[PDB]
């Protein structure tokens, strides 16, 4: 959303509020693995 | 020519003035509103 | 009507402005150059 703030034709300031609904708010992001029998050393790695 | 120019300038800026203080409004109003919604949130974990 | 619309009709009301002075600049130089005129004659009915 545009607000005309200038002497000339296209000078303006933009307002992109975003959405705050319930639905669409708090989304998290589980994961779980399956029951791990086995042994050893482990290193993880994250990407990105 | 050029009083002319001016005084659309100073008119158009002038107007920019108001359109200035409607965003103002605006966004002061959606800013004061999600106040609640933050506490509200808070007492959601709270009881969680 | 609309935005992109009210942006627009900014432009045609800056050039209507531009072409109104042109035209009155034109006025005004026939108008001077017609007070010349009446004055040089004035003296020379005097004269003659």
């Amino acid at each position: 959303q545009e607000f005309q703030i200038g002497a000339s034709s296209n000078q303006t300031v933009k307002a992109t509020i975003g959405a705050t609904q319930s639905s669409k708010i708090g989304v998290t992001r589980f994961e779980t693995g399956a029951q791990s029998f086995t042994s050893g050393v482990v290193g993880l790695t994250i990407k990105n | 020519a050029i009083a002319d120019s001016l005084r659309s300038q100073a008119n158009t800026l002038g107007q920019a003035i108001s359109n200035g203080n409607d965003a103002l409004g605006i966004l002061q109003t959606a800013d004061k509103a999600m106040d609640e919604q933050l506490k509200i949130l808070d007492t959601i974990k709270t009881k969680a | 009507t609309t935005l992109k619309g009210a942006m627009a009709v900014m432009d045609i009301a800056e050039t209507a402005i531009t072409n109104l002075d042109q035209i009155r600049a034109d006025i005004a130089s026939i108008q001077n150059q017609v007070t010349s005129t009446i004055n040089n004659i004035t003296v020379t009915q005097v004269n003659v």
